RNA sequence: GGGUCCGCCUUGAGUGCCCGGGUGAAGCAUGAUCCCGGGUAAUUAUGGCGGACCCACA
RNA sequence: AUAAUUUGACUCAA
């Protein structure tokens, strides 16, 4: 019942005397709300109806935007967790597409089962399955691996099961759901499905509506009100919850933002377990997102060490006039 | 009660105003259907729409009382759904509908219309 | 639709009536949206009410 | 020479689906059916081309 | 441009 999202890194300290200037930068909470846009990330609960690429068009129109994207296509029927990263931080789905995902579904039953062995039958797909992507999808139709980390059933009425699934990203419920039919001999379909969880987005009180998005964006732009608009549109630093990260000294972050690679004297903490080639988050000491890079190194390898390139820096979200130039020849 | 529900309601008047659309269902024009009420209120045909108070998401009917409001159309509240679409003389539930012609409800209708005015003061 | 939400406790079920707490429950799914939204003049003024706008 | 950042490496027409307008009838008025119109996302890697910064062990 | 990814896309013509 708990995906690799869940799972929490111990923080190592490497520099203890590191602290951070107020001066520089601009954590969440100081950004202004057109610069909130511009680093945002909308934790949307999709209607069933449009496709999730219709969506974001509309989102694009509405709030006047030049770019947004989503963190992985939702079906037309399916509703739910559709995380939509705006502007300057639409490179984030990349954190984001390939993460762990959490579904309610609604199974209906072509015969009569028993409830015990619905319930033993469904745990059997816990684990590794394999699956081929159906005629109707966005990627290579070939036969892939896919986790299933847990089949929970809620509640049964008859031949209408209702139940809670976390899979690993690009796992096709509906063929899930074909297969469980096909274990239990009767067949069975998918009548209903919803997204409950996306990396680190999910069902609390930052999920909203497009009804509920579009009047916040009313109540900003014309009664003048900024407030309910703002806690519509999360902070990008939140589509990185769930990567381990490497906190950085102020003298390093805008060389970081030019194009250095992360060293290793500039690491002020990181998180434990980190191996060479994962996917890290580079931050500053004040929580804002600088980059994303590829580990080089270990986390006791970083740690220990006082020379060599940490992370390879890829992606740089942070503008480079955030911190000063604080680098020497 | 959802927040779309401005005012209470007594039983009494609640009955007759589903009273007042089986008998225009029957003897005058209604319209059945959020869709349906809402044109019939935008266009000023609904001389009395009816609204039911069990609607989920709220969002279906939310925009009629504001509507009702800026088009001088008197609205009224009923407890069900499901009751106000068999009134309507369909098989599933109506969200709202629209009186266009009273019919035989003419005078109940004006009773209504009157008693929803001091509720809404 | 089927899928319904506690609204108390977060609870999925098909249930009116919430199994853990007992509250009752609502549908799951959001309702239909247009980016031509030709009511949403008339759903704000009911949610600056209800907000207290 | 290298790295980061931005842009480009087709455009139409149609099907599907959806949304709006009109119509308003197992499932279905929280919208059947048909007509008209419109809409339909990004990311990664490699290479090429145009541009902006920087070459940084903190 | 080429190859991929994401639970939803496909056909044709320059
Ligand atoms: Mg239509
Ligand atoms: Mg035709
Ligand atoms: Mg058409
Ligand atoms: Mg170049
Ligand atoms: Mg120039
Ligand atoms: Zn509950």
């Amino acid at each position: 019942r708990i995906l690799p999202a869940d799972i929490k890194r111990e923080v190592l300290i490497k520099d203890e005397n590191a602290e951070t200037n107020p001066d520089w930068g601009f954590p969440p909470e100081k950004r202004p709300i057109e610069m909130h846009i511009q680093f945002g990330v909308i934790n949307l609960d999709k209607p069933p109806g449009p496709t999730s690429h219709e969506v974001v068009a509309w989102i694009k129109k509405i709030l006047n935007l030049e770019k947004a994207g989503h963190g992985g296509t939702l079906d037309p029927k399916v509703s739910g967790v559709l995380p939509v990263a705006l502007e300057k931080a639409t490179r984030v789905v990349q954190a984001l597409l390939p993460a762990g995902k959490e579904y309610v579904a609604l199974m209906h039953l072509h015969g009569d089962v028993p409830e015990d062995k619905i319930i033993q039958v469904m745990k059997e797909f816990e684990g590794e399955i394999i699956q081929r992507p159906p005629l109707r999808s966005a990627v290579k139709r070939r036969l892939r691996t896919r986790k299933v980390y847990y089949i929970e059933v809620l509640e049964i009425e008859g031949r209408d099961v209702l139940f809670r699934v976390g899979v690993e990203a690009g796992t096709y419920i509906r063929s899930l759901i074909h297969h469980i039919g096909l274990a239990l001999g009767v067949g069975a379909h998918m009548s209903e499905l919803r997204r409950t969880r996306s990396g680190p987005f999910k069902e609390d009180e930052t999920l909203i509506t497009l009804h509920d998005l579009v009047d916040y964006y009313y109540f900003w732009k014309e009664d003048g009100i900024e407030e309910y608009f703002r806690k519509a549109i999360q902070p990008m630093e939140k589509a990185v919850e769930h990567l381990p990260k490497v906190w950085i000294k102020d003298s390093a972050v805008a060389a970081v933002t030019h194009g250095a690679d992360l060293a290793v004297p500039g690491i002020a903490k990181l998180h434990a377990g980190i191996k060479r080639g994962d996917l890290v988050a580079i931050m500053t000491l004040k929580d804002e997102l600088v980059a994303l890079g590829k580990a080089m190194m270990t986390s006791q390898e970083m740690l220990e060490k006082t020379k060599g390139i940490a992370v390879d820096v890829e992606k740089v979200f942070m503008p480079r006039d955030w911190y000063p130039k604080l680098w020497e020849k | 009660k959802p927040s779309y529900v401005k005012f209470e309601v007594p039983k009494e008047l609640a009955e007759k105003a589903l009273q007042a659309v089986e008998i225009a269902r029957d003897t005058g024009k209604i319209r059945k259907g959020t869709n349906e009420t809402t044109k019939a209120v935008e266009r000023g045909q609904a001389k009395l729409v009816i609204i039911a108070e069990d609607v989920d998401p709220e969002e279906i009917v939310a925009h009629l009382p504001p509507l009702c409001e800026e088009k001088e159309i008197p609205y009224i509240y009923v407890p069900s759904k499901k009751e106000l679409g068999a009134a309507a003389g369909i098989e599933v539930a109506a969200a709202s509908v629209a009186i266009i012609e009273p019919g035989k409800a003419r005078d109940l209708v004006e009773e209504i219309a009157m008693k929803v005015k001091e509720l809404m003061k | 639709f089927r899928i319904r939400k506690c609204p108390k406790c977060g609870r999925y079920t098909l249930k009116e009536v919430c199994p853990v707490c007992g509250e009752k429950t609502k549908v799951a799914h959001p309702p239909r949206f247009s980016p031509e939204d030709p009511y949403g003049e008339y759903r704000r003024r009911w949610k600056r009410e209800v907000l207290g706008i």
